[PDB]
């Protein structure tokens, strides 16, 4: 049995990579022609709901009465007519919307508002869409770094995009990552606050929003260590557009020692899971990449929002049509705990965490955007020509608040 | 040997010193009459950045060249390997901003027979820092007990205050010009007077302030963003808001949770930890103000002290001994040069480094930061009409709804987490 400790030290400290992505995926120009088809029968369904009079074939759309069960219309077909409830403006709607799934007896869904049910329901063919695409096109259809990135600073040195790898992600496109290029120095600060930490200025342009995907113009970021996986579905810190965000960060250290009764694994060693993701272990790869596994044994397709493995496609109805309800059964048993991942996969013995402390402030200022902005175009001025407006833009800080090795450290007893 | 102790939970205890400042150093309307030459200069230099061709030699050469020839910018031409070109700012005249292609400031000394290159790949970096430099250097020649006038007074900033249940009014925060942001305000520093405690978590029990950013009256090209710079700190700490604050946005209740860490060191060969700072043989400018020792004080007036000796001046944003003076040009044309140097050679950063221990009684402010858009529809009218008979009160009133910053500021359900190393 053991015992817990805290300790902590005042060495110049190394940085952590620092992941960068633009919440909206595509340039929506540059995807419009593969989605066109669907952006028709998507307004043709909200064109349904007040107003006015072949994918819709594969996941038909329904309406659900809440006065029958097993009883299901035609979202396209006959409809008319409340439920009460405690200005007063709600109310329960006894139809609803919904979706189904089916193998061969089914699984559905059904959604508390119309408009949101269609917005989940493109979802579904963007990605079966999507997932047919190959990766070089994906990557030369995503952002490029020397323009998603303005300027950006480094205990005053420069930075180029140079200096970011790039990172396709299946969900969010080209996200860039700072301070883990191989076989380079990693950096490090010798100094705590925003002027001795990284700042970067990015640019995101609402104009290429692809409309139909639910988001706030801005963009993700993610701390992690060099050799760490960033999960962007998950873990990330958005960042507003026209706003300074100041992420401040303490390093945190974090050990636990092995007994029969707390098990951990250093590298993952101990476990039969390969790791698909090309990045150190951690419980949550190790969990992943089972999954991933496990579905590629028993749907003969990899589910797209996640890293490929070896010899397997990536699902989408068009070639696997029993493909999302085989998903479903699998993520119902994982969250049951089932499958196997969840029985042999372990934690790992140590690891590190940025505590984050973030704060935003208004930028430009009122009275600076009149000047700020034209120069901001004057840098990239070759790129771009318009006058950046302030939506444009956002800037972020990431800096250590002090130089301080905090860590959590165990012993037997 | 070794021995450690360790805990968490709620008490009642002294509530933090809190610091609040205006993002904007001064008021521009009460200080654009002793800069009215620089801004003049300015606008001119962005327009032979920005558009050249809309410039005219009988609009531009009126300006004041004497505040350029002291410090000025130079596109660096080196995307020509086999020959670099240096170019003073001062068919179409449009200025390269090509791959190849730098701004730098040329920092000079010794009647300026001896130069040196300050590199920034962007315009954007290069005119921040030469404005702020340029201004810096104008704000060093005024008295601070008139320059002190110039920054936004609490009776503009502090629309509203309140602590638990008690009343509360500017004239309750303590006032220091901490040179990079005026006029900074701090509420119960303890210092003149016993500290404030708080008996229980929860922003009902907290601070609740609202404040008037005064957005339209912020410097043009100093103070790119908005919204208080904000701090919390021990009593009797300066605080050093530069490097440690945070910022709360106009337009939020933006609501800060805290916890409160406190530390003491094992001793001299575990780590040099001092008690009280009287062992080492910094001068500690700040003792004027009667704070504290503390590492990041002695560090600064360190930096501070060998810039006395090799610049026989001090730079504006530290402490004087009193004796010293400011660094204007107009009394040592070299300080731009000869303060660089301190700031390149890392040496000297880690000098000052070495010889300041660090500080025993650790004690740490955990912040959990929060927002939501404020006013909302059910509050705004009705409060900004209260707060406008505040505003009222004004020799003549002005307005502004863009402007106000609401805080909370409140201890968490647990607000202690004691940790200890000591000898055996
Ligand atoms: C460019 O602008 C600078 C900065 O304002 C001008 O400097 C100003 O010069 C006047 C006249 O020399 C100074 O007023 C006088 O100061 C002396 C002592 O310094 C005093 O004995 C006189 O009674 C009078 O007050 C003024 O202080 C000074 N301003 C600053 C900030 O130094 C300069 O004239 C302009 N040069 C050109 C080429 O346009
Ligand atoms: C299971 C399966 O057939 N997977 C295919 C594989 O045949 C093909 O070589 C690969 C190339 O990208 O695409 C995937
Ligand atoms: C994609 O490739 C096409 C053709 O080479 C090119 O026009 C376009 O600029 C490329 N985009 C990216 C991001 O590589
Ligand atoms: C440090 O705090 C301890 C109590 O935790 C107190 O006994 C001691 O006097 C304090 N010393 C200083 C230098 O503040
Ligand atoms: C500082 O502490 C030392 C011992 O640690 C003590 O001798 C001295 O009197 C103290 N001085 C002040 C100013 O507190
Ligand atoms: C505060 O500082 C001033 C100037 O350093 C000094 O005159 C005064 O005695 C100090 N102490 C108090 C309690 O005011």
């Amino acid at each position: 049995t053991v015992s817990v400790s805290i300790k902590v030290h005042f060495r110049k400290l190394d940085f952590p990579a620092v992941t960068i992505c633009n919440i909206n995926p595509y340039k929506y120009s540059t995807v419009r022609h593969l989605l066109a088809d669907l952006e028709q029968e998507t307004r043709e369904a909200l064109k349904s709901l007040y107003g006015f009079p072949r994918f819709s074939h594969r996941i038909p759309l329904l309406i659900f009465d809440q006065d029958e069960k097993g009883k299901a219309r035609d979202f396209f077909t006959g409809r008319k007519r409340s439920i009460i409830h405690k200005n007063v403006m709600h109310i329960e709607s006894k139809q609803v919307v919904g979706f189904q799934l089916c193998s061969n007896d089914c699984a559905t869904y059904t959604f508390s508002s119309g408009i949101n049910a269609i917005q989940e329901w493109y979802k579904l063919h963007y990605m079966n869409i999507m997932a047919q695409v190959p990766l070089e096109k994906k990557i030369n259809m995503s952002y490029s770094a020397e323009e998603l990135l303005v300027t950006c600073f480094f205990d005053g040195v420069s930075c180029d995009a140079r200096n970011f790898t790039l990172f396709h992600h299946p969900m969010h496109g080209n996200c860039y990552t700072f301070n883990n290029r191989e076989n380079e120095t990693i950096l490090s600060t010798s100094m705590g606050g925003s002027e001795y930490g990284l700042q970067v200025i990015l640019y995101i342009n609402e104009e290429e929003y692809n409309p139909f995907l639910v988001s706030s113009t801005g963009a993700k970021v993610i701390i992690h260590r060099q050799d760490e996986y960033p999960f962007v579905e998950d873990v990330g810190t958005e960042i507003e557009t026209a706003m300074v965000t100041s992420i401040g960060m303490h390093l945190t250290e974090s050990f636990k020692l092995s007994e029969p009764y707390s098990q951990c694994t250093e590298d993952g060693s101990d476990v039969p899971i390969r790791n698909i993701y090309n990045a150190a272990y951690s419980l949550q790869i190790c969990l992943h990449s089972c999954f991933q596994t496990k579905m590629v044994e028993k749907c003969g397709c990899a589910q797209y929002s996640q890293p490929l493995p070896p010899a397997a496609n990536y699902c989408n109805y068009q070639q696997h049509p029993n493909w999302m309800y085989c998903y479903y059964q699998l993520h119902r048993a994982f969250v049951q705990e089932e499958l196997g991942c969840q029985s042999v996969c372990k934690e790992a013995c140590s690891f590190k965490e940025w505590t984050l402390t973030t704060s935003l402030a208004q930028w430009p200022s009122v009275v600076s955007e009149k000047w700020l902005l034209p120069v901001l175009t004057w840098d990239q001025g070759r790129q771009v020509n318009k006058k950046l407006n302030k939506t444009d833009l956002a800037k972020l800080l990431i800096f250590y608040k002090d130089l301080n090795q905090r860590s959590i450290m165990e012993s037997p007893a | 040997e070794v021995s450690v102790s360790l805990s968490v939970g709620f008490k009642t205890m002294d509530f933090p010193a809190v610091t609040i400042c205006n993002a904007s150093p001064f008021k521009y309307s009460k200080i654009k009459h002793l800069l009215k030459d620089l801004d003049e200069l300015m606008e001119a230099v962005l327009e032979r950045i920005l558009a050249p061709e809309l410039s005219h030699a009988n609009a531009t050469r009126n300006l004041n060249f004497s505040i350029w020839n002291h410090t000025p910018l130079v596109l660096i031409d080196e995307r020509n390997p086999h020959h670099p070109m240096v170019l003073d700012l001062f068919a179409s005249e449009k200025i390269c901003n090509a791959h190849g292609c730098k701004m730098a400031m040329r920092l000079c000394s010794l009647n300026r027979t001896q130069c040196t290159f300050r590199n920034f790949t962007s315009a954007t970096q290069a005119l921040t820092e030469w404005y702020i430099l340029q201004a810096t250097n104008i704000f060093a020649q005024v008295p601070q007990q008139e320059l002190v006038e110039m920054s936004y007074p609490g009776e503009q900033m502090i629309l509203a205050c309140l602590f638990g249940a008690e009343p509360c009014n500017y004239r309750n925060f303590t006032s220091i010009f901490y040179p990079h942001y005026g006029n900074c305000y701090i509420f119960n520093w303890g210092m003149t007077e016993k500290a404030l405690p708080s008996a229980n978590p929860g922003t009902e029990f907290g601070l609740k302030l609202i404040l008037d950013i005064g957005q339209e009256d912020y410097v043009p090209f100093l103070a790119s963003t908005a919204g208080v710079r904000l701090m919390l700190h021990e009593q009797r700490s300066y605080p050093f808001i530069r490097d440690e604050g945070i910022y709360a946005m106009s337009g939020t209740e933006t609501s800060i949770g805290v916890l409160v860490d406190k530390l003491q060191r094992m001793g001299e060969p575990y780590s040099p930890c001092t008690v009280n700072g009287s062992e080492v043989p910094v001068q500690n400018f700040y003792s004027d103000y009667n704070t504290t020792y503390s590492i990041q004080a002695c560090l600064r007036s360190c930096f501070q002290d060998h810039m006395i000796r090799n610049c026989n001046c001090g730079h504006y944003l530290y402490p004087l001994p009193r004796g010293e003076k400011y660094c204007n040009n107009r009394d040592f044309p070299d300080w731009a040069h000869c303060y660089s140097d301190l700031q390149m050679s890392v040496a000297q950063r880690e000098t000052c480094i070495g010889m300041c221990k660090e500080s025993c009684n650790d004690t740490q402010y955990k912040m959990t930061i929060s927002m939501a858009d404020w006013p909302s529809e059910a509050s705004e009218d009705w409060i900004f009409h209260v707060l406008s008979q505040e505003r009222d009160q004004s020799t003549n009133i002005t307005l502004s709804r863009k402007g106000i910053v609401k805080l909370n500021i409140y201890f968490q359900e647990f607000n202690y987490r004691t940790i200890e190393e000591s000898a055996a």
